[PDB]
């Protein structure tokens, strides 16, 4: 599975490693 | 001068205020979103 005009991409709260732990 | 200059926009980001309820305390912790700590 595969700018700077005020647009932001917030990060998820559960990182992919923590999801893998779940 | 025949030289090439890249232009990067000046840093910006949202400001969030992490706060326990005013009913409990009044200290706050300010999160500056997506800015390296030096730039503040
Ligand atoms: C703040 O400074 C830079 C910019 O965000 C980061 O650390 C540098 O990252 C660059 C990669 O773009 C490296 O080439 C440098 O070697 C890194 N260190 C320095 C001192 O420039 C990081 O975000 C933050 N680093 C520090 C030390 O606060
Ligand atoms: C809101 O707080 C009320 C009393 O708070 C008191 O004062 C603050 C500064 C703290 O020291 C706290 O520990 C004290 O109890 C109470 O009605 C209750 O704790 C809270 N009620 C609601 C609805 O949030």
């Amino acid at each position: 599975v595969t700018k700077f005009n005020g647009l932001t991409v917030l990060p998820p709260l559960l990182t992919d490693e923590m999801i893998a732990q779940y | 001068t025949l030289e090439i200059l890249d232009i990067t926009p000046c840093s910006f980001g949202g400001v969030s205020v992490i706060t326990p309820g005013t009913n409990t305390s009044n200290q706050v912790a300010v999160l500056y979103q997506d800015v390296n700590c030096t730039e503040v």
